[PDB]
């Protein structure tokens, strides 16, 4: 998931918007 | 924007910085 | 409450969050 | 000690109360 | 003062704490 | 550089003053 992907690999801020309400 | 490696309480800050007024959900796997 | 892995300046924040008005002592081994 | 145990293993907030004044 | 190991967004805080009103430049290698 | 040295080894606050404006 994001927590794992941002912490095992890299993620972008665009991917982070997906978890905003 | 740049690709970030984020782990920890450091990440949820980026969740706030990204989100803000929308609020977020923080869902780790356990 | 949950069991936390804390290392660094990140920890002393939890010392403040836990303690607060009591104040704390921060004693590393060196 | 706490600094070492919270950083080599995991500790709980109850254990942290021990070092408040 | 003591010798610090600094990595990340944690470091730039020390850049602010050290510098402050002078401002700083943050130059990683990439 | 500083980012690398503070993150591969240790640096001191005196070394940090060098990058203030
Ligand atoms: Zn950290």
């Amino acid at each position: 998931g994001i927590v794992e992907q941002c912490c095992a690999s890299v993620c972008s801020l665009y991917q982070l918007e997906n978890y905003c309400n | 924007f740049v690709n970030q490696h984020l782990c920890g309480s450091h990440l949820v800050e980026a969740l706030y910085l990204v989100c803000g007024e929308r609020g977020f959900f923080y869902t780790p796997k356990a």
